[PDB]
């Protein structure tokens, strides 16, 4: 019943690690996209105000 | 606080310097390890004549300077140009005065005795730091992953290493060095991507092949039936938009680049690859310590960040190791700074104070003192 | 060694599930932020071109 | 209770120490008889500099220390290192303070008069025990099997002995010592197993050959037509799984190792073997006592534990002894601790109190007192 319990444990630990890893990568890709989005929104509002004033 | 705040950690690499204060979670300063020397006389608007350039100003202005790398394969090769990178680190990057900060530095795996004495000579005699300490890089990486025995596969910009460590002592005779790393890897992608029918013609095309390698490259497990997959042409492909519109597509080569780390034969290298080398390090160590090393393969370095590197290595050494063995490949997320973080921890530690080499030790014992 | 292997298996399966759940939530928050970022970038480029033309 | 609880029994061996409280059924403490001295300066994490290591910490850390064995062939050869093993036994292993516990110690068969006086000098003058007593090892083994006359074949890690005992007095002129024991026996298996086409290369391979010897080795009766049996290749073979998967098979050699105890010629020894030596001891004794010794061959010691040792010895001496004689080979199950158990019994006994050498006897008579 053991080689079975240990094999299931190892496969679920492997799965666990793969998912935990896929996550540091998606949550990190994030701080990057959310920061890029805010940076662009602020560049947008600035140029929207400058177009009003040149118009 | 005197030095709790005050300890500096400088990790000198072949491609990047990582620097900051012991205590922080990540390097305050990261920048290329170059020193540019202007090919012509002249000035930028508003500045004076500059004899030299370091880090990013050397990279940005590379067209008018002759660029030089002080650290070849992890070892300091030019000491005039290294003292220049240190100067830049303290005074411009961290903006600290060095003469009131203890400095933890790092060196490479089989760093020649004479070098560890020379950077001590320059730290104490030209920068006048209060105290300093040189840690071995794999050893800080291991320790930053909590443990004290394990084997580190360390891979950055100019070198790859395997450093088996037992209760803190890195094992000299079992360490392996493979001179193929992220630098070699960007240049190989370059060719398989021009070979895909492309042109990285201007310098704004060159530089970004490296950003393609970092963002889109993969280490597939079963690299065999991944090429096979490439052919049926699934939605495996991946297009990147260049500085301009010029949408370049990379489907397949995406993983042909990190398969170079397992097959050096992709690049005319006759040396063995990462996984075999992990293993050979291990069958060069004492017998009784080999179960420990196998359950503690810690990975560190920019080039070990390719996703699925750990799964491929997992299966690469399970299938070479005796089945009675437990394999375990630890690859943390912050691994591009493991080395640095291990230094930050150690140097901010409560017990490390008694290993700092002080100017008292030095002025009294000569460079020999820190050399150990 | 068993009650130990099974207990470690159960705790790692629990951990695995918690992380897999935290992820559907962060990858989903994402398609949303990345889509918002692209929508704003296109509003930005449009107004940047119109300010150029009024200037 | 004062000392009913309080009597200690320490059996000092060439390979193992066995220790505990008189009264118990088995030793509370069993550990190697080594004293490790670090080859280099340094520390384990969290500990201080250690000058010395004893028992299992010396074995576990053997790669950085020079290991030394205080007892060569049952006799104490280094008294600085023995006082170290005793210190460890009292203070760390049994965690008792010695100055309030009577201590029964053991010595070897023809232990030099001067040694029995020296360990008494160290027991009373550096450990300050209330009282002590030195029993001869074969004599405690016999007694633990109930009787008082018999001949003990005693075999441990560095020595084998035959000690004919009559109404308690071990017979000096009939005692035989054969310097080939379990230590010699593990190293011979080692070679017949590498010779089977193997490699005990790392220290985790070395150590376990000894665990193969203990678990799988046999003493076959009719070792002649057991080799013959090996050849027809029956299901006589036996595979052991190593620290990892590496399933090693041992069919035959399994018994070629204890056949060394009857044939010393297997190992370049010219001495006679166990059974002949049992016998020779016996035709060196008085005539009238030889029927007694023959019906009371008591076996003790780790190396006499090989199954079928008793049957081979049974038939080995029947066929050398006059047919008018009764042969009887007693081999109890607890025999790896006979010596110790005989001491536990004796020292917890109601009548032994009047043989304890007290500090009163010593401070008044000199080491001579206990020497007898």
């Amino acid at each position: 019943d053991l080689e079975r319990a240990e094999e299931r444990a190892e496969l679920s630990e492997g799965k666990c690690a793969e998912l935990e890893e896929e996550l540091k990568t998606v949550t990190n890709n994030l701080k990057s996209l959310e920061a890029q989005a805010e940076k662009y929104s602020q560049k947008e509002d600035k140029y929207e105000e400058e177009i009003k004033v040149l118009s | 606080d005197e030095d709790e705040t005050t300890a500096l950690v400088c990790d000198n690499g072949s491609g990047l310097v990582k620097a900051g204060f012991a205590g922080d979670d990540a390097p305050r300063a990261v920048f290329p390890s170059i020193v540019g020397r202007p090919r012509h006389q002249g000035v930028m608007v508003g500045m004076g004549q500059k004899d030299s350039y370091v880090g990013d100003e050397a990279q940005s202005k590379r067209g008018i300077l002759t660029l030089k790398y002080p650290i070849e394969h992890g070892i300091i090769t030019n000491w005039d140009d290294m003292e220049k990178i240190w100067h830049h680190t303290f005074y411009n990057e961290l903006r600290v005065a060095p003469e009131e900060h203890p400095t933890l530095l790092t060196e490479a795996p089989l760093n020649p005795k004479a070098n560890r004495e020379k950077m001590t000579q320059i730290m104490f005699e030209t920068f006048n730091v209060p105290a300093m300490y040189v840690a071995i890089q794999a050893v800080l990486s291991l320790y930053a992953s909590g443990r004290t025995t394990g084997i580190v596969l360390d891979s950055g910009d100019g070198v790859t290493h395997n450093v088996p460590i037992y209760e803190g002592y890195a094992l000299p005779h079992a360490i392996m060095r493979l001179d193929l790393a992220g630098r070699d890897l960007t240049d190989y992608l370059m060719k398989i991507l021009t070979e895909r029918g492309y042109s990285f013609v201007t310098t704004a095309e060159r530089e970004i092949v490296r950003d393609i390698k970092e963002k889109l490259c993969y280490v597939a497990l079963d690299f065999e039936n991944e090429m096979a997959t490439a052919a049926s042409s699934s939605s495996l492909e991946k297009s990147y938009e260049l500085p301009d519109g010029q949408v370049i597509t990379i489907g397949n080569e995406r993983f042909r680049c990190p398969e170079t780390l397992f097959q050096p034969s992709f690049i005319g290298m006759e040396s063995a690859g990462i996984h075999e080398t992990t293993y050979n390090s291990i069958m060069k160590c004492d017998i009784d310590i080999r179960k420990d090393l196998y359950a503690n393969n810690v990975m560190s370095g920019g080039t070990t960040m390719y996703p699925g590197i750990a799964d491929r290595m997992q299966k690469e050494i399970t299938a070479l190791a005796p089945s009675t063995m437990k394999i375990k490949i630890i690859a943390p997320p912050e691994r591009k700074y493991s080395v640095w973080i291990g230094g930050s921890i150690l140097a901010s530690l409560s017990t490390f104070q008694q290993m700092w080499i002080t100017k008292q030790e030095y002025d009294e014992a000569g460079p020999s003192i820190v050399h150990r």
